[PDB]
């Protein structure tokens, strides 16, 4: 009964999905089909009386290449055929057409689709939303769905797991004018937030792993070993156990502060997890290292607001404590002036599961990090300016404005940011 | 000047552990003086 | 004729009370079914203090589980003596508390808090003459202590003539799993002062501390410190199931170290706990149990006596031993201290003498002492509510609840009293 | 160190 | 050429480190006895 | 009634540790594993002055084991008689000083004398009446000498009445191995002076004079020192164990030895030193045993008094034998000393009757004494430490612990007044 | 009980083969890393859970090809991928390409591997570094590895044998200048350092054993007889013992004056090894005697200042401390007299190992003294004597200037040296 329904916004959202519901999948026993060949499914998978598994899923898009796919797949039996909504022409790169024009046409569709799966949920703990700030229809219309949900459902839990816009590699020339129209809707909408940037991932790849060339499948399937390790303390049973609840109780200190950061420790080769030791105090030293963090910021230039780590396999609170206190010894790292105690401790069971064809190795521990941190301050700045240099010779605003939207969005959400760099600023100044 | 020396930790050390036998000394005058008087004490 | 009726409260309050009962039943000889299969009748003579009679020959325990989340009450009911409670005495609600003080206080712990007023006084009234209630929780959690002070505060109002001790965790000095700490600790201890009997307070860290450096463990876990607090919770109360050549009730040590009534705050220990290799070197005496009592690496709290003065000091002996040896150690202990002890009271030290031994021992003790070095617990929580609170950290988890900025700034003056109270009792 | 010649006058 | 000797080389250091990092098989107190692998010494 | 502790003090303390409780271990039938396998029953009345006991009829010693260095308390455990000492007794540091007195006696060593006054206030209130305590620690070290002192400092600081005793190993002439040696002994000696009740000074020249002029040992080891060393070191608390005619404590060993609370440095002897060739030819007299101690080839401290006065002389005696010729042979030797005893003491020698003899024995005999032939030991120290300290020699080392050079200034005239304390009796 | 070893050059990783290859047969290591617990190598292996025991050892050469022998030599096995570190482009006889230029991109990673190798060290009782001054790597970045190491511990112990160049027979023309810009540097940037030149190892190998035509590997095993020596009492039970922060306390009497200079004694061949008696007295005269000394500096110019003993095998405490009273008795030995005794003496129980490919036969007694005297003052003299017979004219200096340097860094390492030869001065002179 602790049932989170998933929202996937995008082929950036589409195939993120493809990656995490092929991990749950075989986390679990359910094959392609539904069968479970044989209740810890059953906060993703429903069940009908024929012994059939049907996730709570809901893949979204404004263009048919994407999701065909995935319709004539090898999933192509897991989902009922509702579950996967398509348009027929793409917002095609532009806020104003996924929220104002063509957003209208699938706004009224998906809000029904959400309701009966909504319906069969007893006791519903949160959304998982699944977009990408660059698209159409990862910023446009993702912003016209939060903007209905937070009336639809009020005071529900929703959290975004995002893409931010990579600081120099990128695909795109409109890219700034999607990612700064869609702060307020990741500011007035959304309870928790997650901004991992593709570069970032390219960094640990071939790093840390020994794929040289990964593909965008070796970036999704990272982005399921943070999305299970949160949620594998619902399902599967734990000494300590955290819930949606828990967390954003212990890492969010003010409304306005809602942006944390992820990692996961151990992203070994199996060519080379014969030589390493693969503690439990040796995986919680690289949560806190500056190469593999997820995001392009560093935060040895902030203050650690807070902390949440996420500890699975064989562990036991006398070495989950005894690392904790090394990690506070290390002046490379500064907590925050009023966060002394600091720190939130969840211990799973659970092994974290291995994927056929995958790239990590076979291992006993890992470690999931979400903390909370003043170096967050810089993403948002880079991005500042690459907005207000295009937008100062007014390049591009012709598309938006005859795409029924009003020119003084671009004037107000540029300041409904810029607050919130001087808010981060002050929340992080010692008394 | 204005800045730290690369060194001088040691001497700040060296500051205090002159204070250390310094006030240490006096004391032990003190405890001296109340020894004859003690010894004398002892006598009566 | 001298109940106990048990509460629990928490995660936390159900994995400490969970193998205290596999303790105690041991100690009378029920099987894991709850049959009495023992040698003797002086384990069956006075089990009437906890155990309520069912048909067949089986008893069940007077303990009553309250939860707000369904998760841990399952994992307490497949153990291994987990079948031995009634089942309408587990207690729990759907949404949890998420470690937030005021949502188990005023939200959500104020319906579940009319759901076992219930529960607790069925239990209460079949009583032939109710000697006092227990509890059993924790200052960092929010069912343990939002909800569990809610409880304390509402059922002194009923029962203002009857016995309450708790068993608190009190949050750790050093260790920490939780960033919304204070906050739960400092308001939940001026609940603490006007409603409670007696207190003992138990860290966790200082568990730690005797299962790697004393008892010699290679892997301690949360069964081996929950049998530290179950081995001195049976302690106190082995004079109600058992005859000595002296007795002491629960009413007879709270008369001898409660002088004020503000001052309920104590410190536990137990002497014999030894190694596999050094117990052939160890275990010979009663001076081997006065010494390891007064030890002060042994107290289960993170507080060092040396730091301020003993008000008062118990002690409870278990094992049929000499009247004489008992009474020469503490007269030992007593004089060749000086300033561990106050001044205005000359005999400190109250002694008991139970004689049916722990399991597996021939000779045990158990220590209580109520120290003016408590009230350093207490500057060491709000030294870090005020570095909170000052610039207002995490406020909107608990003024969204229903709460006042001005209940926290009467809960910390409420406790910058009881530190400037102790602090007049230390000269 | 005045207290304490003070002591030692009265000794 | 001589040998790979144990006579006079030295054991595991029982004051030093004192975790299970260094003892094969399950133990559950420290091991504290005059016992080495360097025992014949003596002999 | 009266118990004793005993202290070792570092590597030596430790390699000194192993064979005292070997030959007391023997002394009073006691198997490797620790219980008791006697062939008499005064080999159990008076254990109780060293032994705590234990449960099964097991023997525990009253010993305190002090190194600052993990690498040599780890190979007494491995000794021979290593299992029989219960393994909370050692106290174990990280990283040690090694031949440099100051980080023991401020830095290193000055953090872990903390730790040993919690186990050696645990050994001294377990036992009944307790009578004293004793050291074995090496000048040279940096954890016997420099933490070492900081013990006797301390531990005179909380039990004033009791006695203790310091079988001291002060670094010797020719047989050295340290540069710093002499900053490690000088800077400790009136550490040592102003608060021990009794010393012995144990140079291993002196024991390396025995094995081979005397004993003609092939390959002597510190093995077949130690059991020189320690076969004084039962003879001076000999009838604390076993009964008599007439008694000796090492207590009453002092206050008819012990004129001035300075003045108390020996020189031991011990009589039965004959080679296996030479072990045929005994004929186990009277006569024999005493004369080594009159002889200059035998004191186990480098330091002869023909240069000095036989000042004040102690004689324990172990065999049961006749009370007649006990006290005649000292006095056939007494009367020719005519330039070898001071005036103003008339009747120097200190008698004792130990019934029980040495184990293999019947008869022997021991000496300790006080001279001021031991004024020159010290002088042939400081000798080497103005011509070291002129030149600043090692002083970076030194410094750098706070230490100013007046605690160098003083310790050359705090201990330059001490030699000419003992020197106007000659 | 770590022992961390660092080796900076191509020679250091020509002696990060001998050395290692000594630690495989001393401990009963194969080349692949396995061994037919003992734990006497624990200062220098590791553990893995697969009985496995990794060095704990870090090469650094800026030259890719001397370390890619390595990778395919016969112990491709035994060293973990990621401790041979490597540059692209080496330094070639320069200061400031490997101090200021080239070395800006392997001051990272060794500085990121060395918090792992000694993160596993419970005790570390000190890092080796061992190099060549003539080289780039040798000189400039093992210049700038410990300055940078300083800071990142502080007071933990860095010992350094090193290459000197020989009085005659050199690599190279500019390695003056890179000779005596590390000595300036490397003065309060080093707790011991000792030193050798080859052409002194040459007169003792085809001399004293009957070896001429040697290669440097027939040399590389006599350094790894004296390293394995100074930490020979730390894995081995003795009779005495001498631990690495030990030796250098009765052996450094000023913190400028931290050069000890000497060799190893029964360096005889085996006709001549099984004839000859070879007992204690009869290896300390070879030490003592100059012909067999490991340096082309002689102590008859000189006052040997402070001293340091190191006995392997079957040595007794009687003879060990019978031919010291002899070495007092001759008058051609000259201490100085503000060192009165001078000695410290290390008993090792444990016999010396014959390597396969060696020379010397198996000899149960030996000696490596470590003994300061002032006749290392005559090697300072005769490298201002070159350095001033080349920086006269200006030769040579336009290389080092405009790569990231002033020329005003020549003057004042040179001034330095000056008056550190008026450190080893006064303490000749006596009052």
């Amino acid at each position: 009964m602790r049932e989170c329904i998933s929202i996937h916004v995008g082929q950036a959202g589409v195939q993120i999905g493809n990656a995490c519901w092929e991990l749950y999948c075989l986390e679990h026993g359910i094959q392609p089909d539904g069968q479970m060949p044989s209740d810890s499914f059953n906060t993703f998978f429903s069940e009908t009386g024929a012994g059939k598994h049907v996730p709570r899923a809901v893949f979204v898009d404004l263009e048919p290449t994407v999701i065909d796919e995935v319709r004539t797949g090898t999933y192509r039996q897991l989902f009922h055929p509702e579950q996967l909504i398509t348009g027929k022409e793409d917002a095609a790169n532009n806020y104003a057409r996924g929220h104002y024009t063509i957003g209208k046409e699938i706004i009224d569709l998906v809000l029904d689709r959400i309701r009966k799966l909504a319906d069969q949920c007893t006791g519903l703990q949160g959304f998982l939303v699944f977009h990408s700030f660059g698209g159409g229809t990862g910023s446009g219309f993702t912003s016209l769905l939060m903007e209905r949900l937070s009336v639809d459902y009020g005071k529900k839990s929703k959290l975004e797991f995002s893409i931010y816009p990579a600081p120099q590699v990128s695909t795109a020339v409109v890219e700034p004018y999607n990612s700064i129209l869609t702060t307020h809707t990741t500011l007035e909408h959304s309870d928790c937030a997650f901004m991992v940037d593709n570069e970032a991932i390219y960094d640990i790849c071939r790093r840390n792993l020994d794929i040289e060339r990964p593909t965008y499948t070796n970036l999704n399937r990272l982005i399921g070993q943070i999305v299970s390790s949160i949620t594998a303390s619902l399902r599967f049973d734990g000494a300590l156990n955290v819930d949606l609840t828990e967390f954003q109780t212990n890492l969010v200190p003010y409304p306005r502060i809602h942006f944390p950061l992820a990692t996961y420790a151990p992203v070994i080769s199996a060519e080379k997890a014969y030589h390493e030791q693969l503690s439990v105090a040796e995986i919680t030293n690289a949560c806190f290292e500056p190469a593999n963090q997820m995001v392009k910021c560093d935060p040895r230039h902030g203050k650690y607001m807070a902390c949440c780590l996420l500890y699975r396999g064989d562990v036991v609170p006398k070495d989950v404590n005894a690392a904790i206190a090394t990690i506070k010894t290390k002046r490379t790292i500064q907590f925050v002036d009023w966060c002394p105690t600091g720190f939130k401790v969840g211990i799973n069971y659970q092994p974290p599961t291995v994927v056929p064809g995958g790239d990590l190795a076979k291992v006993q521990r890992a470690v999931c990090m979400l903390s909370n941190t003043t170096a967050i301050a810089e993403a948002w700045a880079r991005l500042d300016h690459k907005f207000d240099l295009m937008y100062a010779k007014r390049a591009f605003v012709h598309w938006y404005v005859g795409e029924g939207m009003e020119e003084g969005e671009f004037s107000e959400a540029r300041e409904d940011m810029a607050a919130l760099e001087k808010d981060y600023e002050e929340v992080g100044v010692d008394s | 000047a204005r800045l730290p020396l690369p060194m001088h930790r040691d001497a700040r050390a060296q500051q205090t552990a002159e204070v250390v036998h310094a006030h240490a000394r006096g004391a032990r005058l003190t405890a001296a003086r109340l020894g004859r008087a003690q010894h004398q004490i002892n006598g009566q | 004729m001298r109940e106990i009726v048990h509460l629990q409260a928490g995660q936390c309050g159900n994995q400490i009370g969970a193998k205290f009962w596999e303790v105690i039943s041991d100690e009378h000889g029920i099987d894991p079914t709850g049959t009495y299969h023992g040698d003797s009748d002086l384990q069956l003579e006075r089990i009437n203090v906890y155990y309520n009679e069912a048909t067949g020959g089986k008893y069940v325990p007077r303990a009553v589980l309250v939860d707000l989340e369904p998760g841990t009450m399952d994992s307490v009911r497949s153990g291994p003596f987990g079948q031995i409670f009634r089942p309408d005495n587990f207690v729990f609600g759907q949404s949890g508390a998420g470690n937030n003080w005021a949502k188990g206080h005023y939200t959500e712990g104020a319906e579940l808090v009319d759901s076992v007023l219930d529960v607790v006084r069925k239990e209460a009234e079949s009583c032939d003459c109710l000697q006092g209630f227990q509890l059993t929780h924790s200052l960092g959690g929010g069912t343990g202590s939002g909800m569990g002070t809610l409880l304390i505060s509402k059922i002194r109002e009923e029962y203002p003539d009857r016995i309450m001790n708790t068993f608190s965790v009190v949050p750790s000095p050093k260790v920490s799993d939780t960033v919304v700490e204070p906050y739960n600790a400092t308001l939940s201890v001026h609940q603490l002062v006007e409603n409670t009997d007696e207190t003992y307070c138990i860290d966790n860290e200082a568990l730690y501390d005797i299962c790697f450096r004393t008892l010699k463990l290679t892997t301690p876990t949360y069964g081996d410190l929950n049998h530290l607090v179950s081995a001195t919770m049976s302690g106190v109360t082995t004079c109600l199931r058992f005859p000595g050549q002296l007795n002491a009730d629960l009413r007879k040590l709270a008369v001898n170290m409660v002088p004020f009534p503000r001052l309920h705050f104590f410190m536990p220990g137990f002497a014999p706990l030894t190694s596999r290799g050094s117990q052939q070197y160890r275990a010979l005496t009663v001076p081997e149990l006065t010494q390891q009592m007064f030890d002060a690496k042994n107290m289960m709290a993170a507080c060092d006596p040396r730091h301020g003065r003993y008000l008062t000091v118990a002690a409870v002996f278990r094992g049929r031993m000499s009247m004489k040896e008992v009474d020469e150690q503490m007269l030992n202990v007593q004089n060749k201290n000086s300033s561990y002890f106050v001044e205005w009271i000359p005999n400190n030290v109250k002694t008991a003498v139970c004689d049916i031994p722990p399991r597996g021992l021939k000779m045990s003790a158990t220590f209580i002492g109520n120290s003016t070095a408590i009230q350093e617990l207490f500057k060491r929580i709000s030294e870090q509510f005020t570095a909170m609170f000052r610039r207002k950290a995490f406020l909107h988890w608990y003024t969204g609840e229903g709460m006042d900025e001005m209940e926290f700034t009467e809960a910390e003056s409420n406790m910058n009293d009881l530190v400037s109270e102790y602090q007049q009792y230390q000269d | 160190t005045p207290a304490c010649a003070k002591a030692l006058f009265e000794a | 050429r001589e040998e790979y000797s144990i006579v006079h080389r030295k054991c595991r250091s029982q004051f030093t480190d004192l975790n299970g990092s260094k003892r094969l098989g399950i133990n559950t107190w420290h091991d504290e006895s005059g016992i080495y692998a360097n025992s014949e010494a003596k002999q």
